[PDB]
């Protein structure tokens, strides 16, 4: 099953965060779809889920600000967190939850299984009958079988997640600059080259090379947060020094928060 | 903020066993049916164990889960570098709908081979100088353990400001990489004679230099 999150990467402080999840390859009217998030440096935090029909369920500590609706028509579930703060900046994952409450039949303490219960006890079955000794006053002690409840919960599939940042700062696309290889910056048969993705906001940014056709020796680094409030990162790929002139190398930068994609060809320096 | 109790950090050598505990109470782990999830940096969480002991599809047998009362345990045998991640347990709290997670356990796999950093210092590009900016990029890769210090020098003297350095992060080959930036004005870049990025790691210090006269 595919779980795709959609919504704003950026929400201003003390406003409402609206996220949508589009499920592809399942009906929305049985399988439970839930939301899990993780703030930076914090543990996974359960938010809520919607079950068959619309049995919504939230976290006791966040139900006042949380709201989850459901539209089987468009096969979409939505989440809403009101009056958000920096503590609500996190990756929000759409998930398919498997809720289930297994039931098991038992007798009270001291009672055992027996077939002595009368029909007036309304136990709903001959096997659902318990007996616990012979009381001196009441006589044969009859009682219906008690039903327990075993709670079952786990996450079957995880969406890729959508990173949300709570800030008053406005979105800014990236400026992509070449990190070109040089006659002195080589390492023998291999040469390092890359792209500098500078001054963007909010996170995240992803980078591929040659539209994914080139993956060996690629590493995109985590971003740095500058004093300006803008992020920057680099992506480097190791290539054969002898191919610099003939093979073309293009970094594919994706910054969904600003609906921007940049392809930058990295030319080899004459130096 | 109720969270199940997990050890902050655990360790184990390649090929050996490791155990990660998940202590809670009778309303959670006691009722049974605990689950485990793996979260590798840069990837969505992956479900490993559910129902205390059942493995999810595609999970290797070396991952196994158990439970003894109000404490569950994830055991990982034949450890390998790729197992380094954060591991969270979870369970329902007196309600098949509501769920609580654990504090999370970071696994450190010991005994991995060491490797020295490969440093490449890029001067500001022409494209950036045209925007009246000048950033020096120092990229560091293929080292282990993931611990380095970076120092910037201008004309054999230390840089007093303008530096930003990322924390080492794992590559696809399990070695660590890191990056450092020196933000300058086009004038400073042309004023000085050379700039250096110094990378210290396990007794060696690798220094890479650039100068605008080479450009």
């Amino acid at each position: 099953v595919q779980l795709r999150e959609s919504g704003p990467s950026l929400v201003k402080p003390s406003q409402t965060l609206s996220l949508t999840c589009t499920v592809s390859g399942f009906s929305l009217n049985d399988k439970a779809v839930g939301w899990v998030r993780q703030a930076p440096g914090r543990a996974l935090e359960w938010l809520g889920s919607v079950s068959t029909g619309g049995s919504t369920t939230y976290n006791p500590g966040l139900k006042p600000r949380l709201s989850i609706t459901k539209d089987n028509s468009k096969s979409q579930i939505s989440l809403t967190v009101t009056s958000v703060t920096t503590e609500d900046s996190a990756t929000y994952y759409c998930t398919t939850v498997h809720q289930t409450t297994k039931t098991t039949k038992e007798c009270p303490e001291g009672y055992n299984w027996d077939d002595g219960c009368g029909s007036e006890l309304g136990c709903g079955g001959a096997d659902c009958c318990c007996w616990g000794g012979v009381d001196e006053y009441a006589g044969d002690l009859y009682s219906c079988c008690s039903v327990a409840h075993t709670y079952e919960w786990y996450v079957d599939a995880w969406g890729q997640g959508l990173l949300v940042t709570v800030s008053s700062a406005s979105t800014k696309g990236p400026s992509v600059f070449p990190l070109a290889p040089s006659s002195k910056s080589t390492s023998g048969g291999t040469a390092a080259l890359g792209c500098l993705v500078k001054d963007y906001f909010p996170e995240p940014v992803t980078v591929s090379w040659n539209s994914g056709a080139l993956t060996s020796g690629v590493h995109t680094f985590p971003a740095v947060l500058q004093s300006s409030g803008l992020y920057s990162l680099s992506s480097v790929v190791t290539v054969p020094s002898s191919s610099l002139g003939t093979q073309t190398y293009i970094c594919n930068v994706n910054h969904k928060p600003s609906n921007t994609k940049v392809d930058k060809k990295v030319e080899p320096k004459s130096c | 903020q109720a969270v199940l109790n997990q050890p902050s950090s655990v360790s184990g050598s390649l090929g050996q066993r490791v155990s990660i505990t998940c202590s809670g109470s009778s309303s959670n782990v006691g009722n049974g049916y605990v689950s485990w999830y793996q979260l590798i940096p840069g990837s969505a969480p992956r479900t490993l164990i559910y129902g205390d002991t059942s493995r999810a599809s595609g999970v290797p047998d070396r991952f196994s889960g158990s439970r003894s009362g109000n404490t569950a345990t994830l055991t990982i045998s034949s450890l390998q570098a790729e197992d380094e991640a954060d591991y969270f347990c979870a369970s329902a709290e007196d309600s098949s709908s509501n769920a609580v997670f654990g504090s999370g356990t970071t696994l450190t796999v010991l005994g991995q081979p060491k490797a020295a950093p490969s440093v490449t210092l890029f001067p500001p590009s022409s494209e950036e100088l045209q925007a009246n900016k000048a950033t020096l990029v120092c990229l560091i890769s293929d080292f282990y353990p993931g611990a380095v210090t970076v120092a910037w020098k201008a004309d054999s003297s230390p840089v007093k400001a303008g530096v930003e350095t990322t924390t080492p992060s794992k590559q696809s080959n399990n070695k660590y990489a890191a990056s450092s930036y020196l933000s300058l004005t086009p004038e400073q870049w042309k004023s000085h004679r050379s700039y250096s990025c110094q990378v210290t790691h396990e007794g060696s210090t690798v220094e890479k230099t650039v100068a605008p006269t080479e450009c």
